[PDB]
């Protein structure tokens, strides 16, 4: 058996979005305020959020169908996945040898004690690497890797989404792509379309103790005042 | 409001 | 004639209020966006004036009487003079041999084509730099400098402000500690108080034309997203 | 609002 040549489509237009939109040579990253190792990496990682979430708004805009949603419903899947949108594309920076992100030079290699820097406490931390190791344990296919994201984005169990049909129907489509995918293209992957579901569901226990740790931080003008408007705007609740 | 969000979207 | 001991702890008060808020050494410049020489300037100026509009606000709540004043007028008086203060505070970088604002290496070398690169026109830019020479020819004393920024801020003909009565009478306290000081301490500065009352003037229609190409910058999402929390609350209209 | 100005203000 094989896939169709609509499940094909998909797959070389949500690589495209993902070449697009996914920077290998990390040279914008001399553009943010620079890294300094009280809440010394807080400029960085919020330029780094913030240059991010630019880009998970751009391949999402290259899904098919999320374009055709109604702008309120692009709103609540981009506000509410983000940030889980952020964690799975970060695994591509993300080194198990040294258990940190390394995007070029150590200038901008993130370990968990950087990211302690912006706030963050082991709550999320722990976790979050635990998170990134399995995942890149899964040692997925690029075609994996972008269907997973496009996967996440289209979840139509989010807050304040309209029409759920629309969505779910975009996500399920999705789903089959990547099952038949995996069954075709990957060997040994017998287990792996389950693995992934899992490490949907991870995301949802991150995002919830990130939003817990962001409201923390954002209530306090001194910090809130270092993050950039549309840091503001996606992780505000001002939806 | 989210006028970040609505021009980035285009 | 001399001063009195009230007139002196007045000019003593603001110049260490000076001291405290600005750094001769701009070793923090090197924290901004880095300078990018479209609109490739509009991150490092927006951090470099974020970072002075903090001065100012340190620099205000120890000119005596200020702190007094209710929130609401000290943001009134804030809100528009700010720019106007940085205007007046930035002329210890400008350089009269070289028509620039020197801050340390050429990095930080700002001409008015930098500043051509985060939007602003000659209309702005032309009355700005010639406003730099008038006030690097007056040749101030610390004294006399310090004691002007006091006296913009604090000028009571400013939209927004409640207790009019009070702040006149701060001002006034300050503009006869000035008159007395040039008087009694500068040489051939007889026509200096009248020169130093016109440079004021010079900064209200400077501010007038600040506002209308902030405005214009400001309105469109791909170029306030840029901006810092505190730029969009100071020069934000959102009184 | 002003949430950072009445804050620097302390
Ligand atoms: C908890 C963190 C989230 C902080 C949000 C925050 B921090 B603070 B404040 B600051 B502002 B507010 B608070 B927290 B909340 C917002 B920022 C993590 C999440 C993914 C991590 C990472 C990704 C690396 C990359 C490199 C590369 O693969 C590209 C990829 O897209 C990517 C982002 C390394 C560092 C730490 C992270 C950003
Ligand atoms: C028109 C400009 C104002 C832009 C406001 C803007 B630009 B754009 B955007 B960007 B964001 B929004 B728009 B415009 B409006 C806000 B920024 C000028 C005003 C003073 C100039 C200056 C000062 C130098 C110093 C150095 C040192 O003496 C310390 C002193 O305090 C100081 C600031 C050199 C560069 C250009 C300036 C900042």
């Amino acid at each position: 058996h094989m896939l169709s040549d609509e499940q094909m489509q998909i797959i070389n237009s949500l690589v495209e979005a993902h070449h697009k939109t996914y920077d290998d040579s990390y040279s914008d990253f001399v553009r943010f305020r620079p890294p300094v190792r009280r809440l010394s990496m807080l400029p960085h990682l919020a330029d780094l959020v913030s240059y991010s979430i630019q880009k998970v708004i751009g391949f999402a805009k290259m899904i098919p169908g999320f374009r055709d949603l109604t702008a309120e419903d692009q709103i609540a899947l981009l506000k509410s996945s983000a940030i889980e949108i952020i964690m799975l594309r970060s695994n591509q920076s993300f080194s198990l040898e040294d258990m940190s992100w390394s995007c070029g030079g150590p200038d901008f290699k993130y370990c968990i004690n950087d990211v302690t820097k912006a706030g963050h406490t082991l709550e999320l931390l722990e976790p979050l690497v635990k998170f990134q190791v399995g995942l890149k344990k899964l040692k997925l296919h690029e075609e994996e890797h972008v269907l997973l994201m496009a996967i996440c984005l289209l979840s139509p169990d989010r807050p304040g989404v309209q029409d759920h049909v629309r969505i779910e129907a975009l996500q399920d489509r999705l789903c089959d792509v990547l099952q038949a995918y995996i069954r075709i293209q990957h060997p040994g992957g017998r287990l792996l379309y389950a693995k992934m579901i899992q490490k949907l569901a991870d995301l949802r226990s991150l995002n919830e103790e990130h939003s817990k740790q962001y409201r923390s931080l954002s209530f306090q003008p001194e910090h809130s005042m270092q993050l950039t408007p549309l840091v503001l705007e996606v992780f505000g609740s001002e939806v | 409001r989210h006028k970040i969000l609505h021009r980035l979207l285009q």
